[PDB]
């Protein structure tokens, strides 16, 4: 088990002298002995010297007309026309160069080379692809590029600005209450910076303006400030404000954030925060010019490959009169243990989603050793009902019987086919496709969810397919065709109003009865007066009869948009028809926010996995919005790299990262500076987890700080942007804060000062854990609902705080955690008290002394609440004082989640609903203030309250969470894998009860893990306030 | 005739626990348990259908319970036999199926055979310990078999960049050979012997190191033909403990469902 990925194949790093094998134009050999960290301009000029005391040295020319070439561990060829670059960063394969003399668009062999590194994958894989879809991907994907950048470059440089630097803004200008009475008198209290010449002084101004106030009105304010002494006519001074007003611009002192865009400045994430928080915000002032100098002009090329040329009887599908017929024909080989199993054979089905169009058809079973079926599998489908985005899903599967009439059966290998290729042509004729491997944990038979296509790794189990022939071309029918037949197909009410009413307003994984189905389908256009019922009547369509998928294309032609929270829905897994999935892309394209946008992109990348086809009107809507800002672009391209280590989605990340990297601009030599970064910390843990693994810690931290002492390492790891935010510049290394952390995959904490001119007010420390060895994905998708979470409760005017670190995976099981400040485990605090049950209250009480100390209580509880909810909610991994973290100014928080839903029932078989966080008396004396009798003050009943409103209020989200979750299926979370596995939040937010049902429910949850305590100021029967 | 003693009537489970029941099997496949709103009254009929599991609502209102609107019986059991042997275009015209294969609690309940808790209990602890333990194995086995696939496909790629380094080796062979030719010709026609053995002396460099390479690529290639190996192996075994480990899941299960139900209950 030691492969290395490192400086060469096999080694991780190059020892500091190394010989280079040179094989000169000349066909002569040189062995030269070279430094590791030398450059490439080095090393030729002390190849060409030492060539002089070779054979044949007159053929040489001047060392300038040459450049070195080499294969790389991807196994390119690759030249070398940055000569700047290191040999221990070159990725050779082998220590050898070749010289030659450089031919070729230049320009674009080297942008190819930086979309390869990028990308993790040279783009030259691309080119000998033979599947048409691919290459017509390729080309027709550049309309969205050109599209993007040249709506970047419009109004140039303000809309660049824009794009480089977009408002970081909430979705709405709407205050809550507890959020607006914390404003004096609607007004806010804001420090102005500004940085004088030319001693670069920092001048504060101390303004207050209405929350309302458009950054200009801001600039507007501090204009006003500036000029008091220096008093004119007031003409002269509305005038002169209204002249220089647009000359300068803001930005938060500390990080890279503007407020470019007239918001009004609450509507802003750090002041509506800062408000939030009774913190002063700190701002600072710059003239415009001095920011629009720096924006890099970004160019886009068209690339080459769209530049080259790609070399009757079409019968509509409708008029094949014929029932579906399918031919099994072979596969080449199984996995067995011939001994433990019986028979092979092979299991199929027709599929829309995740719903059968017809009853699944198995091969008759044959022998392990030989499979061979050579059957036509007949389907209970009539070949013109089948729906557009009908799959066909096989495995192959093993059988054995061995115990009376009882048998066990398994999958061994899995596939799944469009039977429409892109281009609307039904299938024909042979195939041959490369089966997968069976996920962790997936037990069903078939894997209608996963990806479809050929396994393009050529050594796997390999069926033989042939689908029927109809001696034409056959094609799905156009719109027209189909919106005609729709016309000929078609040729109480209060109840029934308030009936569908109440349907809709369910859940999206709410039973619907075959009752409900058929009444849902026979009011189909009333329908459109309640628009989100949309996804139920879907689902009450026989996608298997063209009839009535003609007159549902038809509707949902003229339906109404439907909110962002239900559009979403419409693109996971269970709606797989391209009508269907185009409405909720232009719902999204018509009401989804930037802000909502990046809060959602998890699972907006994720649900990618599941369109039939490269290009689809989704991908063109994420990478536009990626091209369009690039906050968005950073995580777009993060997450998409993150998983291009698998199989089943390389091809179409990587095709879609060539695409965005070719046309974001000059952020592509940002993002290279992040990949090498990162790349260097993986070799560094590498060789801590492998080489030096059985070495003490002292030892491993001597090599630590004498490796991040190299020229190449500090080069590479220093002014560079944090991944995690990408508004975070990332200066000099503090060497003397970073560490290898005690844990068994070896962390590393590392600290960088900001170069940020201001970071004094804000930021002094960006300080991140760089993990390799864990699976970060459920962190971060946990961290993910809880910041969606906090959001909710905030827009109610609900002030829970709760702490969703950042935590970015970026590659297979490796990932950047943030480092949170002034916080300690609870188990730490025990251990600095010998402890009682009033250790962590009389903690917090030192750290708060005096007028403070209300507000750390205040802040303990709030938090408290927040997470007792979430947590129940969500099904988090039992808590104990190890994954439970408390702040000097008393917020609470969890870390380490790594286990959610319904993953005990599956290990333990107890049919329970957990409550994962229980209070002990240590919380509630916290909570009390020290109170004998904790459970009876007001202080506890205000916790309380707090968590019913908390609860109730997620709980109205119900959809949002759901569809999120529901996106999530196809990701290879072995947790997060069927319906069913959803289903657990389902029961935790009591969706089938009703909401007073539900409240009583989660009273009851918290009772019976607190043993009494929860109380209720409602009566019983009418849950009206029976108190105060 | 009464609800509760009915076969397929099975009182408040999931409709999870119906799906992992309804599973592949045939049309015709039913059951019937309490509504998922558990409003005392309500109960939901579960069919089996073209692939399919079908909710049915059972309307229960005055003294009667129908499908459709008409409520026209008085129990439940008498329901699901009306339908039982007649065919169910009675409740909607389009497609009947009526309702022929029930899933029945009785033989579910055979496979738990010991007659007092005690005996439950003990063999619940034993399945469970071996359902522990043998979850871990697979789990190890599946690490190392996702551990085994990476490297092979490291492997794959390093070989691929042998094929590469040698090729271009190997036209550094030709290189030398398309010059040297006149050179060698002339040093003799001119005297020196030194250089020209500094010309074979570079070429011999050159293609000892060809030999070694070409050899690694060699080493490579048997390594990969043995871990290849491996690796079905390891697939072969993963193949073999995935159905019994499954079993065993359902037994364990079963042993609990049954502790409980012989159990104190509220």
């Amino acid at each position: 088990p030691r492969p290395s990925s490192g400086e060469l194949w096999g080694i991780h790093l190059m020892p500091p002298r190394i010989l280079v094998e040179c094989l000169l134009p000349n066909g002569m050999i040189v062995t030269l002995e070279c430094l590791r960290e030398a450059t490439l301009i080095t090393i030729k000029h002390e190849l060409f010297k030492e060539a002089r005391k070779y054979p044949l040295h007159q053929l040489l020319q001047d060392e300038s007309s040459y450049i070195f070439v080499s294969v790389t561990q991807e196994a390119e060829r690759e030249e070398f026309f940055d000569e700047t670059r290191r040999l221990c960063d070159l990725r050779l394969f082998q220590p050898f160069l070749k010289v030659i003399e450089p031919v070729g668009n230049r320009e674009e062999k080297i942008l190819n080379r930086e979309i390869g590194f990028a990308i993790g994958m040279p783009v030259c894989e691309f080119d000998m692809v033979k599947d048409p879809e691919v290459q017509d991907f390729r080309r027709n994907i550049l309309n969205v590029c050109k599209e993007a950048v040249d709506l970047r470059d419009l109004n140039s440089p303000h809309s660049r600005a824009m794009y480089v630097y977009p408002p970081n803004v909430e979705s709405s200008p709407e205050l809550p209450k507890h959020i607006y009475n914390k404003l004096d008198k609607g007004q806010i209290i804001v420090v102005i910076w500004v940085i004088v010449s030319p001693n670069n002084d920092k001048q504060k101004y101390t303004l207050k303006i209405n929350h309302d106030c458009v950054p200009e009105q801001v600039i507007a304010e501090a204009i006003r400030k500036k000029t008091r002494s220096k008093k004119l006519s007031s003409e002269q001074l509305k005038l002169c404000v209204l002249e220089y007003q647009g000359k300068y611009i803001l930005k938060v002192c500390g990080c890279d954030e503007y407020f470019l865009e007239k918001y009004p400045l609450s509507q802003y994430k750090y002041i509506r925060s800062c408000i939030m928080l009774g913190r002063m915000p700190n701002l600072m002032l710059m003239a415009k010019e001095s920011l629009y100098s720096q924006l890099p002009m970004d160019c886009f090329t068209m690339p080459s490959y769209s530049r080259r040329i790609s070399t009757t009887s079409t019968k509509s599908l409708w008029v094949i009169n014929s029932a579906l017929r399918i031919k099994i024909l072979c596969a080449t080989y199984v996995n067995v243990n011939i001994r433990d199993i019986d028979k092979i054979y092979v299991r199929t089905g027709i599929y829309h989603g995740g719903e059968p169009l017809c009853d699944n058809v198995n091969t008759q079973r044959v022998p392990c050793s030989n499979p061979r079926w050579n059957e036509w599998l007949n389907y209970d489908i009539y070949i013109p009902d089948l729906p557009r985005a009908a799959r066909l899903c096989l495995s192959i599967c093993s059988v054995k019987g061995r115990k009376g009439a009882k048998e066990e059966h398994c999958p061994l290998a899995w596939g799944n086919i469009n039977l429409f290729d892109y281009t609307d042509t039904l299938v024909s004729g042979k195939m041959a496709l490369n089966l997968w491997p069976v996920p962790h944990g997936l037990e069903d038979l078939l894997n209608p969810i996963g990806v479809t296509g050929s396994n393009p790794n050529k050594e796997t189990p390999c069926l033989e397919l042939e689908f029927d022939w109809f001696s034409s071309v056959v094609k799905f029918p156009d719109m027209s065709v189909i919106e005609e037949h729709a016309n000929w197909s078609v040729s109480l009410r209060e109840n029934d109003k308030e009936q569908l009413k109440a349907i809709s307003t369910r859940d999206p994984l709410s039973e619907i009865t075959e009752q409900e189905k058929d009444f849902l389908w026979s009011h189909r256009h009333y329908c459109v007066t309640i628009p989100e019922i949309l996804p139920k009547l879907l689902l009450s369509v026989k996608w298997n009869s063209r009839d009535e998928v003609a007159q549902m294309y038809c509707l949902v032609k003229d339906w109404p948009p439907i909110k962002p929270e239900q559009a979403m829905e419409l693109l996971d897994c269970n709606y797989p028809d391209p009508m269907v999935r185009g409405f909720a892309v232009r719902c999204l394209e018509k009401y989804l926010t930037d802000d909502k946008l990046s809060q959602y992109l998890i699972q907006l990348v994720q649900v990618l996995k599941y369109e039939q086809y490269l290009d689809n009107l989704l991908v063109r809507f994420l990478l536009k919005k990626a091209l369009t800002n690039q906050r968005i672009g950073h995580f777009f391209f993060w997450h998409l790299k993150s998983e291009m280590h698998n199989k089943t989605v390389s091809q179409r990340f990587g095709l879609l990262l060539e695409s965005y990297c070719r046309a974001c601009g000059m952020y592509l030599k940002h993002l290279n500076r992040q990949v090498e970064a990162m790349e260097k910390l993986i070799n560094l843990t590498d060789i801590l987890k492998q080489e030096k693994k059985d070495e003490t810690q002292k030892v491993q931290m001597k090599f630590l700080v004498e490796q991040m002492r190299r020229p190449d390492f500090m080069d590479a790891l220093q002014g560079f942007l944090s991944p995690l935010n990408p508004a975070h510049q990332l200066g000099n290394l503090r060497l003397e804060e970073c560490r290898i952390m005690s844990s068994a995959k070896r962390p590393l904490w590392l600290n960088w000062e900001n170069p940020d001119i201001m970071s004094e007010l804000l930021f002094q420390n960006n300080e991140i854990i760089f993990k390799n060895g864990d699976d970060l994905r459920q962190d971060m998708l946990t961290l993910q609902i809880i910041r969606i979470m906090e959001n909710i409760w905030q827009n109610q005017g609900l002030d829970l705080r709760m702490l969703p670190y950042g935590c970015l995976s970026i590659g297979d099981c490796v990932g950047l955690i943030e480092v949170v400040r002034n916080s300690h485990t609870i188990m730490q605090i025990q251990c600095k008290g010998q402890f009682n049950s009033h250790t962590l209250h009389q903690w917090l009480k030192d750290k708060n002394k005096g007028e403070i100390y209300d507000a750390a209580i205040d802040l303990f509880t709030r938090s408290c609440a927040g997470y007792c909810v979430a947590t129940f909610i969500l099904g988090i991994g039992d808590r104990h004082n190890s994954n439970i973290m408390v702040k000097d100014d008393g917020q609470l928080f969890h870390i380490d989640f790594g286990h959610f839903l319904d993953h005990k029932k599956k290990k333990f078989g107890y049919k329970r609903e957990r409550v994962p966080f229980v209070l002990t008396q240590d919380f509630l004396i916290v909570i009390s203030k020290g109170a004998q009798e904790c459970t009876k003050t007001r202080e506890f009943e205000r916790f309380q309250e707090m968590c019913y409103k908390a609860y109730l209020a997620i709980r109205q989200h119900a959809n949002l969470f759901i569809n999120l979750f529901s996106m999530m299926l196809g990701s290879g979370m072995p947790e997060l894998q069927s319906f069913d596995d959803i289903a657990y939040i389902r029961k935790t937010l009591a969706l089938d009860k009703t909401e007073q049902e539900a409240l009583e429910y989660f009273m009851k949850q918290m009772n019976d893990a607190h043993h009494g305590g929860w109380t209720t100021k409602m009566d019983w029967i009418f849950h009206t306030i029976k108190q105060h | 005739m009464s609800l509760q003693d009915a076969e397929w009537y099975w009182g408040d489970i999931s409709r999870e626990e119906v799906n992992e029941k309804l599973r592949d099997t045939a049309d015709g496949t039913f059951l019937v348990r309490d509504a998922s709103t558990k409003m005392h009254g309500d109960y939901t009929l579960t069919l089996r259908k073209g692939g399919n599991n079908k909710l049915i609502k059972i309307f229960h209102r005055d003294g009667k319970y129908g499908f459709s609107d008409p409520l026209t019986f008085s129990s439940v059991v008498e329901l699901i036999n009306h339908y039982r042997n007649e065919s169910l275009a009675q409740y909607n015209p389009k497609l009947d199926v009526k309702l022929l294969y029930p899933v029945s609690k009785y033989q579910q309940d055979q496979v738990v055979k010991e007659d007092n808790i005690e005996a439950v209990g003990k063999k619940l602890h034993e399945y469970n310990t071996q359902f522990q333990e043998k979850s871990r194995e697979y789990d190890r086995l599946y690490e190392e078999y996702t551990r085994t696939s990476q490297e092979i496909q490291m492997k794959r790629t390093a070989i691929e960049a042998f094929n590469e380094t040698i090729k271009i080796f190997e036209e550094q062979c030709q290189t030398q050979e398309r010059y040297s030719k006149e050179y060698i010709e002339k040093f003799k026609r001119e005297g020196n012997e030194k250089e020209i053995q500094r010309i074979m002396h570079n070429y011999d460099k050159l293609k000892s190191r060809i030999s070694e390479i070409i050899d690694s690529r060699r080493r490579l290639e048997e390594d990969l033909k043995k871990q290849a190996a491996e690796y079905r192996e390891i697939d072969k075994r993963m193949n073999s403990i995935k159905p019994d480990l499954i079993q065993l899941r359902k037994t364990r299960d079963q042993y609990l469902m049954w502790l409980t139900q012989k159990g104190v209950r509220q």
